[PDB]
């Protein structure tokens, strides 16, 4: 359940890509 | 939230940030100090939090509190930090921690990750590294977020170390480099047999331990090692224990004929023998191995 | 494993310039350490400049006769680590290497790092 | 928060929302895409959330990134959407992402409840319905849900 | 197991108006559609109408033949379907059937749906 | 003073009834 778990921003979101304005 | 006679709690945001590359080598490694602020990519985006809300300074980590069977820890600040009152007004207070904790980390096999203490999952190789074809381990992160430092001297907060410091969203883990061969095994050691007798019947060879009332069952061809997948215990570990009976109990006696030879017995066990004579006379896989020994005890006493 | 190819050394009389270049091929991605080393005649090889990528911005690390006439500086995309030499005089006359490795400091230097196959720079009239 | 020279978060909150049976019938099954907004009940209210705070849309689903021994997921956004930059001023920033999963799901005996591979609990038989007697299954939850 | 009782049919005259009723008893509780099929001297049982509580506000579907004079519709609480039709045309005379069922869509049915007995509806000038 | 640890397996002692 916790690998499944915190797997969830590598599958789902971007962690790299940083947004300025 | 500041009322009249009370305060309360509006909310309480909690984040774990990641030391950087850059602050563990020139301010905690090299000095035992952190800085007050936190800036670290969240959410995608740069996030930066002051201590106190205050200007930045460098922050002298210390022993946190004993806990009884835990590992090492070192922090920088005791107290939350709460924003004054004010009466009749939102305000907002922030409190930086440098925490660092030594940990056991955990890695199953294939070894493509692993675990910490903490419950955090690594998804990088324990082995993954720059050198002796530790490129090709599995790594999830970007380039950036691994470092691999050579001639690392690590400082309590003598001899070098190759240091793996990786850069989680939530946090920085070290750990030394080691060649992944040396290291893993498929296979453990079970059983020391000083006295096995092989004996040849019906195209198998059994061997019989009267220390332990066991008897395995093989085939008469030998188990090649390279068959094993991370095998290099096996062989290592058999020559040494083979070696050190030997010069125990039949360095006067017996001969050792020739080299030790490796075996796959029913119930996945292998085994390492070392035939002797009397002086008088004279796609790599895994082996899975099975829970119960009893088979081969009922057959020994049998 | 890393391959390193020099270039541009050669002849020079004193106070003129030389450019050399190093390219780095194989397992070269992450932060790294490239620099240059020089051995005299019947000398060591001793420390002349590195250029660290460990570090945003990348930190270079000069020797002290070299500082102020000798740059060290990457290609856009890495990989690649150039020497800018200035005002050359005779002590610089030395087979020049290119190091790529993965260290931290200027002068340790191990086993496990790459060394080029030297470059000669001679300076004379 | 936005400071001179630096931005802070002050919060951040992170919220799971069912997608509603319509919507997996008209929009995710019908064309594999999701409301960009995520209307639902939480602590009592009904809560509307606006991804990127902007107007409702269309949004199409797309494989999940890659990782080894997962099973098969789909969303529609990868990047978190935090407010532009305006000088001392505490701005907030919605992002929905519609997130559609297969999961292994694990039930015991009396099977009167089931788990996901999520760690989460469903309070009803996996048998639940309303043919053959399977009415009389256990369920904790309400005849709407 | 749904039980379903239908009512309000019989003889009618050209233009005329007739309201039939169909009750529904047993495992009912969750979202369902109920609506009225017919079959007509030597024809199949088509598709006429439908109400389903799978959607909120419910959702009415007519054939293309009723649609402006048929009208679909629930009481309060539910499990009673009403089909009140004016302006009865020759080509309503069929055995109307009640339909409760656990389905989406129109005109597919299954085994696992309950029809009720079936109303007869005769339209004669 | 300590604590006594107990083997997981009976049948050892079984084989020595038996046997």
């Amino acid at each position: 359940v916790q690998r499944r778990n915190q797997l969830h921003d590598l599958r789902f979101a971007d962690i790299d890509t940083v947004i300025r304005a | 939230w500041f009322g009249h006679r009370y305060s309360q709690f509006m909310g309480i945001f909690e984040d774990r940030a990641p030391v950087p590359f850059e602050e563990v080598i020139d301010k905690i490694n090299a000095k035992g100090v952190c800085r007050s602020t936190a800036k670290y990519v969240r959410n995608n985006m740069e996030t930066t939090a002051f201590h106190r809300d205050d200007h930045e300074t460098d922050m002298e980590l210390k022993p946190a509190k004993v806990a009884t069977r835990t590992s090492r820890g070192w922090h920088t600040t005791d107290l939350k930090y709460n924003p004054s009152r004010v009466e009749a007004f939102h305000r907002y207070g922030t409190t930086v921690n440098c925490i660092v904790e030594e940990v056991d980390a955990r890695s199953v096999y294939p070894y493509d990750e692993f675990v910490l203490a903490t419950g955090d999952f690594v998804y990088m190789s324990p082995f993954y590294g720059y050198r002796e074809g530790s490129h090709t381990e599995h790594t999830s992160y970007a380039a950036d977020r691994f470092k691999q430092v050579d001639g690392f001297y690590a400082r309590d907060l003598t001899s070098p170390t190759t240091r793996n410091l990786l850069t989680t969203p939530k946090f920085t883990v070290a750990w030394d480099w080691v060649p992944k061969r040396p290291a893993v095994c498929t296979m453990t050691k079970w059983q020391e047999v000083d006295e096995m007798l092989r004996a040849e019947y019906g195209g198998s060879f059994r061997f019989s331990s009267d220390a332990i009332s066991t008897t395995f069952t093989t085939n008469l061809t030998e188990y090649s090692l390279s068959r094993v997948d991370l095998g290099d215990c096996i062989g290592r570990d058999a020559r040494e224990a083979i070696d050190r009976m030997f010069a125990r109990k039949y360095n006067a006696t017996h001969i050792k004929v020739g080299q030790p030879q490796y075996y796959l017995a029913t119930g996945g066990f292998l085994i390492a023998y070392q035939p002797l004579l009397s002086n008088t006379l004279a796609s790599v896989e895994r082996i899975k191995t099975t829970s119960s020994i009893e088979f081969a005890r009922l057959q020994f006493t049998y | 494993e890393v391959q390193l190819v020099e270039s541009g050394g050669g002849l020079v009389q004193p106070g003129g310039s030389l450019r050399l270049s190093c390219a780095a091929s194989g397992v070269t991605f992450g932060s790294n350490r490239m620099g240059w080393f020089r051995q005299a005649p019947g000398k060591g090889r001793e420390f002349v400049a590195t250029h660290s990528t460990y570090f945003n911005p990348a930190r270079t690390n000069y020797a002290d006769s070299v500082k102020g006439r000798f740059t060290i500086s990457r290609d856009n995309a890495g990989n690649s680590v150039y020497l800018q030499m200035n005002s050359l005089r005779a002590e610089d006359t030395a087979v020049y290497y290119c190091l790529f490795d993965r260290r931290l400091g200027t002068v340790v230097t191990g086993p496990e790092g790459y060394w080029g196959q030297g470059t000669q720079v001679t300076v004379s009239s």
